[PDB]
């Protein structure tokens, strides 16, 4: 597509013509990266409060 | 049996590791003796380690007449966001009485949720430099993994886990060459790990998706279909598979697309991915039902879309698709226009959309004056090329020559003697020549 072509001064004699390709029309499709890994660290810090205090 | 030898059980069975029997013991300290803030205590942070948030939610809600003093806000801020109630969390965070390092790493992760990545990034920030522990590695590839969202959606410039995170955000700044090797340093790494396929699975599904995006979309369907087959347990990773083959397929594998498509739609993917990830899931759903005769609900899903304003993906498009594929296109004429007048800021994409719909049978002047009408644009070497051929199509030779006359003034003004400026003077001159 054009879109993709604003660069140089190609004749492309198809811009005249019904298949103008000036863009992607109907609209193309939008892939997506693969979400990064995180990791639920907090389910690290939940513990037993300090028992010091009643223990025997 | 005595109770701190109930209490000293306790402490050695907590200690051990193992948590159900702690539970036992513990609420039969509680049927001992109803008003022990440690036992209750010790009862929400069983019922945490054994999953049941749900549970742990109710006691606390129960309780909270006679809790009072310190109170459980991040046991119940925990149960809430391992429950996806972020918007409670976020309220019971806050209105903690104390912040203390469990509850500000609960809110960072909230913070990661919500997609608020500039506070989130800053508190997780401030939680690596501050807060050392058994788990920094894990701190490490948190923040990075913060930092790549940003930079994949955000436009931000900024051990296997860490590597990945740093292809992932070497993804989203653009570059791809490199991106293969940090993911194959990151593959050897995993390689010599496990020797938990999984994590290779993710490894491979970034692998697909640069080999996708430099053009080599066979080798990058095949590794699709193996990370597929492997079947990984995670969910999110499941439905970015699926969508990228969605987008590899386009309007050829339509009964693999559904498939992909009802694999993108399960439960927990809402939560698992970001907004964007959502929203270009909805666009490239939208876009299936498109190219399946499937109209109505194509119309909703990009009406919902439009509701919520996405910045990168306009939806409009879609609507104007539709309006271009059942041949009125009348109406597409003005409702670009009109979204064009309200959204300024967009009405470039737009405009150039409108010009290729002004020339699919006739108009071609009208064309031209759309064209014109793109200020932003307006001086490309391509977009003034298509005018002067358009305008020699019906002999508009002065019309041509002064499009030659603005894009050499602006170039001038703004970069003289560019390569490009001068392929301009070039062409001009040779045209001029060959129409007297």
């Amino acid at each position: 597509p054009l879109v993709e072509r604003f660069e140089t001064f190609c004749l492309d004699p198809s811009l005249v013509t019904k298949q103008a390709n000036l863009v992607h029309f109907p609209p193309g499709f939008q892939p997506i990266p693969c979400k990064p890994l995180f990791f639920d660290l907090a389910l690290n810090h939940v513990a037993f409060p300090p028992l010091e205090d009643k223990l025997e | 049996v005595s109770v701190p030898a109930l209490w000293s059980e306790v402490n050695r069975y907590g200690q051990n590791g193992d948590f159900t029997r702690a539970l036992k013991t513990v609420n039969k300290i509680l049927q001992i003796n109803k008003d022990d803030v440690t036992a209750l205590h010790c009862k929400v942070v069983c019922l945490i380690q054994n999953g049941s948030f749900k549970e742990a939610l109710n006691v606390i809600n129960t309780h909270t007449k006679v809790l009072a003093n310190n109170s459980l806000s991040f046991e119940k801020a925990y149960c809430e966001y391992r429950l996806n109630r972020i918007e409670n969390a976020l309220k019971t965070i806050e209105s903690a009485n104390q912040q203390t390092d469990k509850l500000k790493e609960l809110y960072g992760q909230v913070l990661y949720r919500l997609e608020r990545y500039d506070e989130c990034l800053a508190v997780y920030r401030d939680l690596v430099r501050n807060s050392q522990d058994d788990y920094d590695e894990e701190r490490k590839t948190n923040l990075s993994a913060v930092v790549a969202a940003q930079s994949n959606w955000e436009k931000v410039v900024p051990t296997h886990e860490l590597c990945y995170n740093t292809a992932c955000a070497l993804i989203g700044q653009g570059q791809l060459n490199q991106a293969m090797k940090i993911l194959q340093k990151a593959e050897d790494l995993c390689r010599r790990s496990l020797s938990p396929q999984a994590e290779l699975a993710i490894i491979h599904g970034q692998m697909a998706y640069i080999l996708q995006l430099q053009g080599r979309t066979e080798e990058a369907l095949q590794l699709y279909n193996q990370i597929i087959k492997l079947k990984p347990t995670d969910v999110g990773l499941l439905a970015v598979i699926a969508n990228n083959i969605i987008t590899i397929n386009k309007d050829q594998n339509v009964f693999d697309s559904k498939k992909k498509v009802k694999l993108t739609n399960a439960e927990g993917v809402e939560f698992k991915l970001s907004k964007k990830q959502l929203q270009a899931i909805e666009f490239n759903k939208a876009l299936l039902a498109m190219y399946t005769n499937q109209a109505e609900q194509c119309r909703k899903i990009s009406a919902s879309l439009q509701s919520q304003s996405p910045e990168h993906l306009l939806p409009v498009l879609i609507q104007a698709a539709q309006l271009c594929r059942e041949k009125q296109h009348t109406k597409a004429i003005e409702l670009l226009q009109e979204f064009s007048d309200q959204h300024p800021e967009n009405a470039a994409e737009i405009k150039l959309t409108m010009a290729q719909l002004k020339i699919s049978q006739g108009n071609i002047s009208k064309a031209c004056l759309i064209l014109r009408s793109i200020e932003e644009l307006k001086h490309k070497p391509g977009m003034v090329s298509a005018l002067v051929t358009m305008y020699s199509h019906e002999e508009d030779i002065d019309s041509a020559i002064e499009v030659f006359t603005q894009a050499i003034q602006w170039y001038q003004n703004h970069q003289p003697k560019s390569p490009a400026h001068l392929s301009l003077i070039r062409e001009a001159a040779n045209f001029k020549l060959k129409y007297g």
